[PDB]
């Protein structure tokens, strides 16, 4: 009993859009399916619903000139299509259901709208030094640049090193590509005499990267 | 239609604290026929979709630990959590399906701890992106509390603007603390530029602003 949702979705301005919401493990008409959006740190808002069993439908104000909600019952499938994308529609978006005991919400579709295109990221070293080390605390890590679109996976030591380990959330660079840094936290002691290597990963374009991260002596 | 206001949009706590937060509606959600208040409660974490918490307005959802409660009925709502834990960090959300969905504006809801300063490291361009032509240096603000820092990039004591972007962790599960990684990024003819970079860090924790510096050419 439970809404499974399309996957990830990366279009151009102007395109459209259409997301899936899949109900199984009950009566697919006997409950009306909503959907709503959530825009990058923001609340949670309704866009509209559909009755599968007469396609009735009534959506938010907001909502009327972008979503149109419609469900096949054949299929037990719901769907929420986007029409003339813009940034602004860069979003996640959740279907939703009520039942007499629970609610029942779908995982989420993150939608992002760009003009940029796929790209791989360069991966510089942010090489340890006195100036990134403050007693027996010293900080070295990976900077993942220019790269579109989400997401990146970096591993330390493919996989063999976690205590320390942060990789901070990307930021939308002007030019629309993003930007992440994997930094790791180690004993001061331990630079030199511990090999660290970076592994990165951009699916997207194909990118596996593994960078030894070298001290530098300043 | 159905307005619901929730207060606070943010609330600090330590662990095993009691935290309260309301919900307060435009209109009734209580409906007559069935005597039920179509009031509901959510905890989302980041990514995520939201978990269902409490429903109709008192009822709590079968594997929800019973340290949350709601209470309140018509207009006026408040969700509890009787012992605060460090699993809780997330934003609180009130939903109302007795008409057309609405939804509170959440409430952010942090681990208080004792204030702590960041660590402040510099990392100087690598030769690998200068080769390519550019230059980013990376000012890194390790295990911070509370949230907010101020970060500011000085090439030659002169501050910059429109060259930088920041992003923060999540409160970190463990230790309650915050990171914080900010990039300057020039282009390698301007970067050979100048002689001093420097991030300037203003902090609770600090008693005077903390600069991390180095030279160009230096390492």
């Amino acid at each position: 009993v439970q809404l499974v949702q399309s996957g990830a979705e990366v279009k151009k301005p102007g395109s459209s859009v259409k997301v899936s919401c899949k109900a199984s493990g009950y009566t697919f008409t006997s409950y009306w399916l909503h959907w709503v959006r959530q825009a990058p740190g923001q609340g949670l808002e309704w866009i509209g619903y559909i009755n599968p069993r007469n396609d009735y439908t009534e959506y938010n104000q907001n909502f009327k000139d972008k979503a149109t909600i419609t469900a096949d019952e054949s299929t037990n499938t719901a769907y929420m299509e986007l029409s003339s994308l813009r940034s602004e529609d860069t979003a996640f978006y959740f279907c939703a259901r009520r039942d007499i005991t629970t609610f029942y919400w779908g995982q989420g579709t993150t939608v992002t709208v760009s003009s940029a295109s796929t790209k791989g990221p360069s991966v510089f070293p942010l090489a340890p030094s006195s100036k990134s080390t403050s007693g027996g605390t010293a900080a070295l890590g990976c900077l993942v640049k220019d790269y579109f679109p989400e997401p990146v996976t970096v591993s330390w030591n493919s996989g063999a090193l976690t205590s320390g380990v942060h990789t901070f959330p990307a930021v939308l660079q002007s030019s629309g590509l993003y930007s992440l840094s994997s930094v790791v936290t180690v004993p001061s002691s331990s630079l030199g005499t511990q090999t660290y290597i970076c592994n990165v990963n951009h699916k997207p374009s194909n990118t596996k990267v593994d960078k030894r991260v070298e001290p530098k002596s300043c | 239609d159905i307005q619901l206001t929730q207060s606070p949009s943010s609330l600090s706590a330590s662990v095993g604290d009691r935290v309260t937060m309301s919900c307060k509606s435009s209109q009734s959600v209580l409906y007559s026929a069935n005597h039920k208040n179509y009031l509901a409660w959510y905890q989302q974490k980041p990514g995520k979709a939201p978990k269902l918490l409490i429903y109709w307005a008192s009822t709590r959802e079968s594997g929800v630990p019973s340290r949350f409660s709601g209470s309140g009925s018509g207009t006026d709502f408040t969700l509890t959590i009787s012992s605060l834990q460090p699993e809780d960090i997330a934003t609180y959300y009130c939903h109302q399906y007795l008409s057309s969905w609405t939804f509170g504006g959440g409430t952010k809801l942090e681990i208080k701890r004792t204030v702590a300063a960041p660590s402040v490291f510099i990392f100087p361009p690598s030769d690998e992106q200068l080769k390519s032509g550019t230059a980013s240096v990376v000012c890194l603000l390790n295990n911070f509390y509370p949230r907010e820092a101020k970060v500011q990039w000085k090439v030659d004591n002169a501050l910059q603007s429109g060259n930088s972007q920041e992003s923060v962790t999540e409160q970190d599960s463990k230790d309650s603390t915050y990171s914080l990684s900010s990039t300057l990024t020039l282009s390698k003819a301007d970067y050979e530029k100048h002689k001093v970079y420097a991030c300037e860090v203003t902090h609770q924790g600090l008693s005077s602003p903390v600069t991390k510096s180095f030279n160009r050419g230096e390492c």
